[PDB]
């Protein structure tokens, strides 16, 4: 089965600059390109450019040209887009992809992106979230609030992926340069409290993955 | 290079019927024979997924109810009928040319019936208090349509300072909202008071939803 | 549109490893039913597989004729959420229908109407099998012998990689 698998998301300064990686499985880049697109929040998508990994060649929308530096590795199958003197428009997820297809008489599509690298430029330092569990005071709702947090983003996961049904995991909101959301899960009221609900947090730029356990 | 502009911006489709997004290029995109233009679906969170390449093909195990028709120009992707999983923004691509271009992207909205929120109230963890902080959490959770009020009462008497709303997208699968509703104030004003109310209003009922906890 | 979408589906090509082969889906059989879907063209058959696996239907029996008869397969139903498919296509023959101005195949002379037989000294039945070979050629030479009014003829030829396409290239377009 074919992935492109994208390394973890990066807060980074102004100025500065940061390389993001993208590996593919059950296919050879060398036999193809891949190519980088850019989503910034609220915006839609705009393509940067692409990278022949037999030769090395890379082409860019020459807005990006300069700004970003596409790069490819064959005996370890990962390509790589570096963003430099990074501003705040370089804020974004950015998300890796290869496409191949098939013309008319024999018409097919091969088409695969990675799941997005989040990039912060930002001269704020990086300060964990902290985690408290939501506890009522035949369906039952717990939930978890995750608060205080900078940058974006956090994942939040229930019983480490066994509820992904009933979970609403609503959108951060920013209050006085911090990051605040929560987590609700309906489980079955027998389920609760006779078994174990925990909510999961990661925050990649302060390295934390904090668990936290739902109690009466 | 070639612009491409996508219409409409946004629109509200009801479950069952007809969606229709245009595409329009500032330069033709064909080549022997086939256009080079395609069409993505970009649910919330995720990344864009492909649903019609070369203007009219199917990608595996995308339903027929999805078709594209044009050649040229000018694009058109039908979406008939549309459910709930169509919840999403969707975007032409051109790469006849480089560079490769995307459309501004159109915003779907399904229009479902109306469904009045289930709300729980939940008070400050032991967790927070312990640490100095008082969060009153509110889930206003599977409602439709997206427009609700939220009103918090402590002790009968109204707040609105140090509330903060968070919407969620629109559900996959069944098309509605949901919104948490989160009181912040200091640990020492939360233990002066006893009575917390979280009531909802919402367009399914002229009396509003009411949730309470005594401290 | 391609007009095979609105015709019967008579099997020219089953693919490797697929489901089709599993069970033993052969070129020639012609697919007239799946489960209570009637199957008169290539349309209803990929129309009727996306329902099956949207209805959570695991297993199902595709009906057949193979020498005027009819047999009774129980297939796996293919899961479209992973993009999986049958794994059967309709003919096309490998002659070429149109040679791009230029590309490698322009270059050493193929013309349209020449019928591919063998690539790299693999005989192929069908367009699908050029791809194939062509998408697996590593950017490297290839050769193919060639049925040109009847008279065979070797070329040889350097597939380029094309950024539309994502992948390699000879500059060749089939008969339709």
């Amino acid at each position: 089965e074919v992935q492109l698998q994208q390394s973890g998301a990066e807060l980074v300064k102004p100025g500065a600059s940061v390389k993001l990686s993208c590996t593919a499985s059950g296919f050879n880049i060398k036999d193809t390109y891949l190519h980088w697109v850019k989503q910034r929040p609220e915006h839609g998508l705009e393509w940067i450019g692409r990278i022949d990994p037999a030769n090395g060649n890379a082409k860019y929308d020459p807005k990006f040209q300069d700004k970003a530096t596409i790069t490819a590795d064959t005996s370890s199958n990962t390509a790589y887009l570096q963003l430099n003197s990074l501003t705040s428009e370089d804020t974004a997820v950015y998300y890796c992809s290869n496409r191949q297809l098939g013309l008319r008489g024999y018409y097919y599509a091969m088409d695969y992106w990675g799941q997005g690298t989040s990039v912060s430029v930002s001269s704020a330092k990086t300060t964990p979230p902290s985690v408290y569990p939501l506890a009522p005071g035949s369906m039952v709702t717990l939930g978890c609030l995750v608060k205080g947090y900078f940058p974006e983003p956090v994942t939040v996961t229930w019983n480490s992926g066994s509820l992904s049904s009933g979970v609403h995991t609503f959108p951060a909101v920013l209050q006085s340069d911090l990051y605040t959301l929560s987590s609700s899960v309906t489980v079955p009221s027998s389920t609760w409290p006779s078994e174990t609900v925990t909510c999961n947090v990661a925050h990649p730029a302060s390295s934390t993955k904090v668990d936290k356990k739902i109690v009466p | 290079y070639i612009v491409l502009t996508q219409s409409p911006v946004s629109l509200a489709v009801s479950l069952g019927q007809r969606a229709t997004i245009s595409c329009r290029a500032s330069e033709s995109v064909d080549s022997y024979g086939d256009s080079f233009m395609h069409w993505y679906q970009q649910k919330p969170g995720q990344p864009p997924k492909l649903l019609i390449y070369l203007a009219s093909n199917l990608e595996s195990g995308v339903p027929a109810r999805f078709s594209g028709s044009g050649s040229r120009t000018d694009f058109t992707l039908t979406i008939d009928p549309v459910e709930a999983d169509d919840a999403a923004t969707y975007y032409c691509q051109q790469n006849n040319e480089d560079p490769w271009t995307f459309g501004g992207g159109t915003k779907l909205e399904i229009k479902r019936a109306d469904a009045a929120p289930t709300v729980s109230i939940f008070p400050p963890s032991s967790e927070q208090l312990t640490s100095g902080g008082a969060s009153v959490v509110c889930f206003l959770n599977n409602f439709y349509p997206k427009d609700i009020n939220v009103k918090w009462k402590i002790d009968g008497s109204e707040r609105q300072n140090g509330v903060l709303n968070s919407w969620t997208d629109q559900d996959s699968k069944d098309s509605t909202y949901s919104m948490s509703s989160t009181l912040t104030l200091t640990k020492d004003e939360y233990e002066r008071h006893n009575s917390y109310t979280c009531e909802a209003t919402h367009k399914t009922s002229t009396s509003p939803i009411v949730k309470s906890f005594n401290r | 549109v391609p007009k095979y979408l609105k015709e019967p589906v008579v099997v020219g090509y089953v693919q490797r490893d697929s489901i089709a082969q599993k069970i033993g889906i052969k070129p020639g059989d012609k697919i007239i039913k799946i489960n209570g879907y009637e199957v008169r063209t290539w349309e209803d058959l990929r129309d009727a597989l996306i329902r099956l696996s949207l209805d959570g239907v695991k297993e199902t029996t595709l009906f057949l004729e193979r020498n005027g008869e009819v047999l009774h397969l129980t297939i796996k139903v293919p899961n479209v959420q992973k993009g999986e498919e049958l794994g059967i296509a309709p003919l096309v023959k490998p002659v070429v229908g149109g040679v791009k101005k230029g590309s490698p195949a322009d270059q050493v002379g193929i013309k349209p109407g020449d019928l591919i037989l063998e690539v790299n000294g693999k005989k192929i039945n069908t367009w699908y099998e050029l791809v194939e070979e062509v998408r697996k050629s590593q950017g490297k030479a290839i050769k193919l012998k060639i049925l040109r009014n009847g008279k065979m003829i070797e070329k040889e030829l350097i597939p380029a990689k094309d950024p539309k396409t994502g992948t390699y290239f000879i500059g060749l377009f089939p008969k339709t």
